[PDB]
């Protein structure tokens, strides 16, 4: 992936996290579990929803009867009409195919970007109060209860609360 | 104590293509391509299409005796013909500007048939009883329901003059015909006058027709021909027929307000009471999506026709459970 | 001591749409869509359009007496008609291949009227004095200025033969007409010959016309009709008219050099001395941008028509003051 | 944003910096102020100018008269002509809309990328001679005068001068 | 001890354009634009084109004597005319619906000429020997090979009636002509009957012609004219000719199965036994790439024509040696 | 470049590396030399090949004869036919040109992303067992022999062994 997170330094996804696209897995003395990150998930949903709706809704349609009837002394204009229909077909098929190919690439990149940004945001607030393992994980140098890790997910984590 | 950053995975088997990689399994996706239809011919703009039964448009307009399902709605949003619409002009000849007329009738409102020249009162000096085996009904020789075959009464065919003023407040479609006997003997037997003519005129229409007597191959066992003509008579205008012979006179005509932008579908699919915004010869389709592979020739507000068998847009991410 | 990395912000209220997000405020942007026009009909290719005053193209070419406005240019890049172009064929009938002619005359680099068959000397054996109340000038019956109504002289209409050789070094547009009396009595009264015909021929053109006599409604109080015809005669070729009746003869014709690729604009927007590369019925537009929403039917080198109300391209970045 | 800088770990833009798109804010004993990074700004300007010019100039325009006139027995070809105009209209409207949507996203991505690349270039030269807070700022572990601050902006910063 | 991460460079001078930067040198690239052709006219669908040589389609079909060495196949995938195709209708006049006929004959599968009305037995009471200096061969007056100029035998031209039934199991193309003398003396001299007519009829086709006698400019030294007509006779159908004069009668006709969707190429390029899926007047081209700049006018399954001089896709990366 | 590696903090390419798009230059006591990274190179090849083939193969047309003939009373439909041909020419020329411009940019981004990703993978493996120079080079804090250098290129590098 372009941003190197999904199928990246984070090798796989979580079937355990049902409630969002991006999120956290935590483990402390109180237990372990999954939590989706609502801000990044909802922002992604809004973005992707906007893209799909753009592709669908920017299509403008007027009432059209495509077919025309020509007699046997009208062959030339009959083939002109066919050239128009066939020409529109070539254009829409090619463009629709490539639009989907290209924008699927961008959608998957977008997700990759979102995971990386989330990761680096968490990294910045924790700083040296935690160790970076790899695979997207941080080992705290202090004890973080459900209230503390919630502050990490909330973006409110207090660095000079903790030391050592 | 640890916290990890990760992303969603699930049991989705959905695949999409990307410019870099084919067949990528993703957690969520949406279809951009309408690939199915309902197998029905439906109403467009809330109005059913015209169904002509055994007949094509020519047979319906002229009143081919094999149609005789003479009841039409006052409006229709398009026209359906089937593999069973075989009954056209039963007496052979040319139908002038046939495709243009079919186009102009593809959608209409306020459509009504009326008796423009009543058979009983319109022709005191001519015989109206002419029939032909070429247009038969119930095993008997017959004729078009909307036209009258005028022939001589008792060895004389005097010059006729008949006019109609359109007071209907909308266009009147007038159809008529001109008969061309195979022999001069037939000409005399039918119309008495070897020098016969038919003249038709209005504000925009001007023509004089002369019988063309010639050897021709028999079609439906007729060496003669009837050419069929029409005009859309404007509100307030007059149309005038004069003939010393060979006139196949209007009997019934049609008043209408022509619509626009519709067409004719040829399909054997059954007509139903459903509503659609896009009709194909195969059946109606949902018009919500931008692309369809059902059929290039459509009537409605329709997705663009494409050759694609699959257009699927990734929404969720790469599925890696 | 500190150093910070940052990015520009400003007071810009410019917004753009992105595939992920609507209405994003950006520091700088550019418009790709031409949404304005100057409300005028301008010169195209540095050349003014043809203006016909009270007349349409037919009235101008035939010399409808109400077209006596003498100022027409010797060249034009396109033709303007307005809601006031009312004076056409004043004697009712069909102008054959009218649309083709309008198209083919839409731009010319030289245009001159000349007397092809002088009235005084061209027809010693026929009457040239025919007029009609249908074409009136100053309260008196008159006729087209560029055509001549030939009728019988003293109970005789001998076969006429008249030829013109085109020495003009360019195409000559020759127009004529064929008159269609309502009755055979009127035919003889005018042209004496019931069997009358008109023949027109050149190296490329060959056509014969015969009167179509029919009882018809009065149009502009005329039961008669005149059909109008034309051909472009090549430099060096000859055109020959023969008639036993019903010919409405060329009097004046036009020598010209046709341009190509132009058309007719129907607009009441005022014509001005301004210059444009792209003309719309609403007014001229700037052609520098790739897209325009002003009007689909244009003449010139024009941006592509789109239904878009906004196409604005981000150049700068998200504005976050 | 895709690269996580603009509206990212750098929260807002500077109205104080008039002379460029990307740049620096410095603070020392000699005072503070804004300075644009001329190289990255101009490279972006050149790039974006080329993008805009491509979208505008690749359009071929030849002299065309779109309009056509038909008589009342020409309805079929009249509607053929309409299908042509309307078909080109559908194609150009859809493609123009999506081109602008897609390339606006890419333009905003491009700026985001440039800010990130600038930030990381400065990070690379300063190394451990400065502390990384966040919000795009570095606190030096030494005194940095206007000559020193210029070396940072010029990319000429001397690391083992100030390792002190 | 060190390890470094890096990327490829090479001696490639290949350049591509990008949206942000022009003329970027890259290590590897591929061409998307077919810019070359083979300078040959090749077979389409495994079938060679029809080559008409000195003749155009009209001359070939009518049997212009300069066409007699033309070796024609029973099938062709398209038709080639050259700058040398001059020999058409050698007797001046109009070829009716000529462009339509050319279009409909552009590809055919089983094409055969046959004698529809044998010269020896079909016309005992009319002269078949008529020739003209206007169609000359090797300096002697001659005539179309596939038609016969029928004139009076010994001061009389009796009414002729001749019918052909199409038993060929495919369409039959029938061509004929109608002659229009410059004077009534020529009419009488040729056909004797001033009142002459030609009638042609079938199940579908019905038309009547009368001589148009008029002074006209000489073309190929002929003041007279011959108009040329045709119809495609369906399997099983009958065509009937009746004439009291002026008929240029079918002698030979053509049985054929029309193909579809092909056309006419005008080219001076040599025909060769090569195969192509896309043919241009300049020569055949490869259809593998999506775009071509060789020629706007093509026949086949073809890349899309573009105005581009270069479309080159980066594959490798920025080349920085 | 978008990802800041190519013509970035890695200033130039290696003519010395013939066998791949992305790779390593090593220096140790045993000598120096170039090695291409096969996984990232081949993945890039597969991706770009798919892109090119997509652009080419998605074009499909049917048998068509473009040319039409009209007489001198057919000027309107002749010009209609021309409006059609010219319209297709405008659409395809514009779209082909921009498609190539836009996708060439994306291809160069892709390579840039790939180089950056490789760099970050090695960085991730070495950690503080090596020093970051900035030209895309890592100077080891221990001795790395051809077996050690190979483990870095293979992604099997053992950090707690050389700590
Ligand atoms: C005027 C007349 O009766 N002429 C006789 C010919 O019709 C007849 O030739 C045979 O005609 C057959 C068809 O007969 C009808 C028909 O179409 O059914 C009989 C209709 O009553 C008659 N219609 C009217 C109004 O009189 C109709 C009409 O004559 C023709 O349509 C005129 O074109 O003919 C059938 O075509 C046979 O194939 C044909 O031989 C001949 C010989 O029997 O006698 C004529 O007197
Ligand atoms: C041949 C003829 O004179 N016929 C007489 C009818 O015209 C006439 O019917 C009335 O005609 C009125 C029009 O009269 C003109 C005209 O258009 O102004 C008079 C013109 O001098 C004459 N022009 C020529 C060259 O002869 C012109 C011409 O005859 C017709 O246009 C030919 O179609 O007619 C007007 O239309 C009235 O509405 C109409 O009743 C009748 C009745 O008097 O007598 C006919 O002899
Ligand atoms: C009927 C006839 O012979 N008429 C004579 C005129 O043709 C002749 O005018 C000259 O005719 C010249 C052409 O002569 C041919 C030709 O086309 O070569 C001679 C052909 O044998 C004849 N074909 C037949 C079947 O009779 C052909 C034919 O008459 C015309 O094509 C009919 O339209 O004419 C050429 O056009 C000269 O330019 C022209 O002056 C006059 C004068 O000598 O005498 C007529 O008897
Ligand atoms: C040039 O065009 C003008 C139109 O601006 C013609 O002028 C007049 O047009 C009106 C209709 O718009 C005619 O009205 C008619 O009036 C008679 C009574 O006189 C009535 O019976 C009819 O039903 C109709 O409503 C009016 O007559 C007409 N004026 C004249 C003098 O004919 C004008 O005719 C045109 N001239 C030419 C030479 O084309
Ligand atoms: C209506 O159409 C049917 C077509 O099915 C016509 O029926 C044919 O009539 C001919 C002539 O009598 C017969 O030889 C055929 O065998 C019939 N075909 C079938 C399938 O029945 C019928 O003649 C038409 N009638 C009218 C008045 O147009
Ligand atoms: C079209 O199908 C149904 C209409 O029956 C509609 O609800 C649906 O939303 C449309 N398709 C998609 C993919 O939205
Ligand atoms: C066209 O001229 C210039 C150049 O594009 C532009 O500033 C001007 O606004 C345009 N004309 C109009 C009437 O907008």
């Amino acid at each position: 992936g372009l941003f190197g997170a999904i199928a990246g330094f984070i090798e796989g996804g979580w079937t355990g996290m049902i409630d969002g696209w991006y999120g956290y897995h935590h483990q402390n003395e109180q237990g372990s579990g999954y939590a989706a990150d609502q801000k990044s998930t909802q922002n992604a949903i809004d973005g992707i929803t906007n893209k799909v709706n753009s592709v669908i809704e920017k299509m403008n349609t007027q009432f059209t009867a495509v077919g025309k009837e020509f007699n046997n002394l009208e062959r030339r204009i009959e083939n002109l009409n066919k050239k128009v229909d066939d020409g529109f077909l070539d254009i829409w098929t090619y463009n629709a195919e490539l639009l989907v190919l290209l924008e699927n690439e961008r959608t998957l990149d977008f997700h990759d970007s979102n995971v990386r940004n989330l990761y680096e945001k968490v990294k910045s607030q924790l700083k040296n109060n935690a160790k970076e393992i790899g695979n997207g994980c941080f080992e705290f140098y202090h004890k973080c209860d459900d209230a503390c890790m919630e502050s990490v997910r909330n973006g409110t984590y207090d660095y000079p609360k903790y030391s050592e | 104590d640890t916290i990890c950053i990760g992303y969603h995975a699930n049991n989705s088997t959905d695949t999409v293509d990307t410019v870099l990689e084919k067949n990528v399994t993703v957690t969520h996706s949406v279809n951009l391509l309408e690939d199915s239809h309902n197998g029905k011919l439906c109403k467009l703009k809330g109005i059913a299409p015209l169904q002509l039964g055994k007949c094509n448009i020519a047979g319906w307009l002229l009143g081919n005796p094999e149609c005789d399902l003479l009841l039409t709605a006052s409006s229709w949003s398009y026209i359906v013909e089937t593999s069973n619409s075989e009954n056209g002009t039963c007496y052979p000849g040319d139908f002038i500007d046939y495709e243009e007329l079919r186009e102009q009738l593809s959608s209409v409102s306020s459509f009504e048939k009326f008796e423009i020249f009543p058979k009983t009162s319109s022709w005191p000096n001519h015989e109206t009883t002419g029939v032909t085996a070429a247009c038969s009904y119930a095993g008997a020789s017959s004729f078009y329901r909307n036209l009258l075959w005028l022939t001589k009464k008792g060895s004389s065919y005097p010059k006729l003059s008949k006019s109609y003023v359109n007071n209907k407040g909308k266009e009147v479609l007038v159809l008529w015909g001109v008969h061309h006997p195979p022999t001069g003997t037939d000409q005399q037997s039918l119309y008495q006058n070897a020098d016969a003519y038919v003249s038709v005129g209005s504000s925009k229409y001007n023509r004089r027709f002369t019988p063309e007597i010639a050897a021709r191959p028999k079609v439906r066992d007729q060496a003669g021909r009837m050419n069929y003509y029409w005009t859309l008579l404007e509100p307030g205008d007059t149309i005038t027929f004069e003939a010393t012979g060979n006139l196949i006179a209007p009997w019934y005509a049609f008043a209408l307000n022509r619509g626009s932008g519709s067409g004719i579908i040829t399909s054997d699919a059954p007509v139903h009471d459903c509503n659609t915004k896009c009709q194909t010869p195969h059946g109606a389709i949902n018009s919500s999506l931008p692309f369809q592979n059902i059929h290039p020739v459509t009537i409605g507000e329709c997705p663009k026709y494409v050759r694609s068998t699959k257009l699927r847009m990734a929404t969720g991410l790469r599925n890696i459970p």
